[PDB]
């Protein structure tokens, strides 16, 4: 399912912005 | 049509008391855009608590002012970091922005000074935790509470746009929810007070509009996607383009292709359809009637937007607080020593902070 995908991608935290 | 006369003319009425207000608050911006408040503390006028999180280019910590007993969050900037990392300008730039603007879903810059080694900018303390702990520890969000932190950032775009600000950096990670369940808005290492296009790929991966990956420039257009990729986020609990890796994620918000939780509502969808749009022709907030298309839109339609703005509406979370600087809403975070050597770093580079 697209929830487990999103579990499993690892970006589940908090995302850093880039520059 | 789809208004009789009395909801037209209150409509009619209502935008253009939007741009009353608007034209005021642009008049009050400018003139503290342009004569900025500075070293308005000193360190030693605090004590060091706990670290509450991370900002642009620095650490947040917890302070009580020692004279009253006030609690605030106090984002730390080591210059010599800053130069390394070449953002010396957006440093200046987001110090400048919060001491010039004005609205009750942005954080207040409350103090800000500067010694030998470091920036200070001593804000606001939002107590009830980031956005991205209540959102992550809930799932996701019901529509209803979904769309009252949305409403606010609908506001919030509608007056940063009007000062011509672009923010850039929308995600539950810099919303804190504050004492009575609204939303404060934070860090604006990011933002450009720019009148039209601008290049700058900057942001965080999942919030990017196509246009800011793909070489072409962009306008404040990019904030009204990130809206869209908010919502979707609240809504379904996670956001609507992810993958492993960032370059995997930018090749699927170009191919563009959106698909949504079955339980989404009808409305929602049209809405995200709107905002996620690669077409500038047709993206919301980018039409000929600018931000009505999003506050007119059905999914809105028991949004009250004065009384969001006048903190009216019943919030759906209050969070819990226990006494003054409490930090249980918050994650814990290594706790960095504060070095302020004897010798002045980079003075003439930061002389306007
Ligand atoms: N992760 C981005 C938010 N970081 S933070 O440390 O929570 C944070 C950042 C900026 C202002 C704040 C005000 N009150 C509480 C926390 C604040």
């Amino acid at each position: 399912t697209t929830y487990a995908d999103f579990i499993a991608s690892g970006r589940t935290g908090r995302r850093n912005a880039i520059h | 049509g789809h208004m009789g006369n009395a909801a037209a003319a209150k409509k009619g009425s209502e935008q253009e008391s939007v741009k009353e207000f608007l034209a005021k608050a642009k008049e009050e911006f400018l003139k503290k855009w342009e004569s900025p408040s500075q070293n308005t503390a000193q360190l030693d006028h605090f004590d060091r608590i706990k670290t509450l999180g991370t900002g642009s280019f620095g650490r947040v910590m917890l302070v009580k002012h020692k004279e009253t007993g006030n609690h605030y969050a106090m984002k730390i900037l080591d210059k010599q970091k800053v130069v390394k990392l070449k953002q010396i300008e957006h440093t200046l730039n987001e110090k400048r922005i919060l001491q010039a603007v004005n609205f009750p879903f942005l954080v207040k810059l409350e103090f800000s000074f500067k010694d030998n080694s470091n920036l200070y900018m001593v804000m606001e303390y939002v107590p009830g935790g980031e956005m991205f702990s209540h959102l992550r520890r809930i799932g996701r969000f019901s529509e209803p509470h979904a769309r009252f932190y949305a409403a606010q950032i609908v506001l919030t775009f509608e007056y940063l746009h009007s000062l011509d600000l672009i923010y850039r950096d929308l995600k539950p990670e810099n919303l804190l929810i504050d004492q009575q369940g609204y939303i404060q808005v934070t860090d604006f290492g990011f933002a450009k007070r720019v009148k039209g296009r601008t290049w700058t790929l900057c942001g965080t991966p999942e919030y990017l509009a196509p246009e800011i990956i793909l070489s072409k420039g962009y306008n404040k257009a990019v904030d009204w996607w990130a809206l869209g990729v908010l919502i979707y986020e609240m809504a379904a609990g996670y956001p609507p383009f992810f993958a492993d890796q960032p370059i995997q994620i930018y090749e699927k918000i170009v191919s563009g292709k959106v698909r949504f939780p079955s339980h989404f509502s009808s409305d929602l969808k049209d809405l995200l359809r709107n905002l996620l749009q690669v077409d500038l022709t047709k993206r919301f907030g980018n039409l000929k009637n600018g931000v009505n298309d999003i506050k007119n839109h059905k999914w809105f339609a028991t949004t009250d937007w004065i009384a969001i703005y006048q903190r009216k509406v019943e919030a759906p979370f209050i969070p819990k607080f226990k006494g003054p600087g409490d930090t249980s809403n918050f994650d814990d975070y290594e706790e960095e020593e504060i070095r302020v050597s004897i010798n002045e770093k980079c003075g003439k580079e930061f002389t306007e902070f």
